[PDB]
């Protein structure tokens, strides 16, 4: 996008010898390779953004965090800064990771970002000062770890809840202010555009909604008309797979119309659509077809009345895409 | 001119960090010491990423990294 102004493509070095098992933090091969290639250079920052999988147990998470600490000890010189991400859980045996980080570092800070999800317990740890002197196998360390005192745990819970609440309030205020403003994006969006990133609204529409353009209201209208005619024709023509596919196609067409008309006119056709999307599902009813002018015909409405309303529930991976599309429509279209 | 504009925004955004400045309630220290996962309102601000949209969090951590990270050394990224 920038045209290699800063030569960023010439300053990324990949640590990989061809063996897949040398890329995973838990394995010893990864540590051996990293130490082999980075023992003779100076590393000031170690940034570890975990995959954050939910399948892994607490023991594996502790092992991976300890391995990251070992790597930082091995290759990091003095005044090295370690940045890591943690996902605390409701299960009470969760503060052992905090105890470990306190044990191996002297200046540990914990941050809850306002740009992160305010409905999830995602925190960032920053560590600066090395404290320990002896590094030993993982088993004895993981057996050594314990919980923390209850008073500090309750203080941490209260602080986490307060920070999450204030972050959510800031998020709501920022969304409202962005939707109100005429034609100027927020300063962080301007910075991201300057740095070389691209707006993803068109891409998300293209490989999500299969709509090449959202600005062209007309072609989207005729697309929905043919889609509804064909889906009703097939529905009376009668399976489970066909019903699911046809319902999904109709949902995508309806979402395309909603996003396009929000971008062009400034208001969603259905007021409850945004709240339902926040819940994670979308519904199209007889009333929605009856609402707007000349989208369909009376026979189409009567045919739809034999089914009433359809309600499709998405996976979180698609709920995120819906959220991004709605945000782009609200923050890039007219007020 | 693109590099100049990048440096210009870098220079101007020091008093305010693109409106993402941290408050006192966000930073805590261990020594000086319920949300539900079904909501994704935060993703309505993730509008500048095709493969990964998590380039907005780095812009916020950039303040602390400016403060505490040496700028004359190399960097390692894991995961």
């Amino acid at each position: 996008k920038l045209g290699n102004v800063t030569q960023i493509l010439n300053r990324v070095k990949v640590l990989f010898n061809g063996n897949p098992n040398s890329t995973w933090i838990g394995n010893m091969e990864c540590e051996s390779l990293i130490w082999s290639e980075l023992n003779d250079k100076s590393i000031g920052l170690v940034h570890c953004d975990m995959e954050g999988a939910i399948g892994k147990s607490e023991e594996t998470v502790l092992h991976e965090h300890y391995s990251v600490i070992r790597i930082t000890y091995l290759i990091g010189d003095d005044d090295v800064v370690l940045v890591s991400k943690i996902i605390p859980t409701i299960t009470p045996n969760w503060s052992r990771i905090l105890y470990l980080y306190k044990l191996y570092w002297k200046d540990v800070s914990i941050i809850s970002l306002k740009t992160s999800n305010p409905a999830s317990t995602e925190l960032y740890l920053i560590s600066k000062d090395a404290y320990c002197t002896i590094m030993e196998p993982s088993e004895v360390v993981l057996s050594k770890l314990k919980r923390l005192s209850l008073l500090e745990e309750n203080n941490l819970l209260k602080w986490i809840i307060l920070s999450k609440k204030r972050n959510n309030e800031w998020l709501h205020h920022e969304i409202k202010e962005g939707e109100r403003d005429y034609g100027v994006m927020r300063p962080y969006h301007m910075a991201l555009q300057i740095f070389g990133f691209q707006i993803n609204l068109n891409h998300l529409a293209k490989e999500f909604l299969s709509t090449p353009d959202l600005t062209n209201i007309n072609n989207i209208i005729q697309s929905f008309q043919r889609t509804i005619k064909d889906v009703l024709f097939e529905w009376i023509n009668i399976n489970k797979g066909k019903l699911r596919l046809l319902s999904r196609r109709l949902v995508l067409s309806w979402i395309s119309l909603s996003l396009s008309t929000r971008l062009l006119t400034g208001r969603f056709p259905d007021e409850k659509f945004e709240h339902r999307a926040q819940t994670g599902y979308v519904s199209l009813a007889d009333t929605d077809l009856e609402s707007l002018k000349l989208l369909s015909k009376n026979i189409i409405k009567n045919y739809r009345e034999c089914i009433g309303s359809i309600s499709y529930w998405f996976l979180t991976k698609e709920v995120k895409i819906l959220m991004k599309l709605i945000g782009g429509a609200k923050l890039l279209g007219i007020p | 001119i693109n590099d100049n504009c990048n440096k210009d925004n870098k220079g101007n955004k020091i008093n305010n960090f693109w409106g993402l400045a941290l408050k006192n309630y966000q930073v805590l220290k261990i020594r000086s010491i319920l949300p539900q996962g079904g909501n994704y309102l935060s993703h309505q601000l993730r509008l500048f990423g095709i493969n990964s949209t998590s380039c907005l969090k780095a812009l916020e951590l950039s303040q602390i990294l400016m403060k505490e990270v040496n700028k004359d050394k190399d960097r390692l990224f894991l995961g």
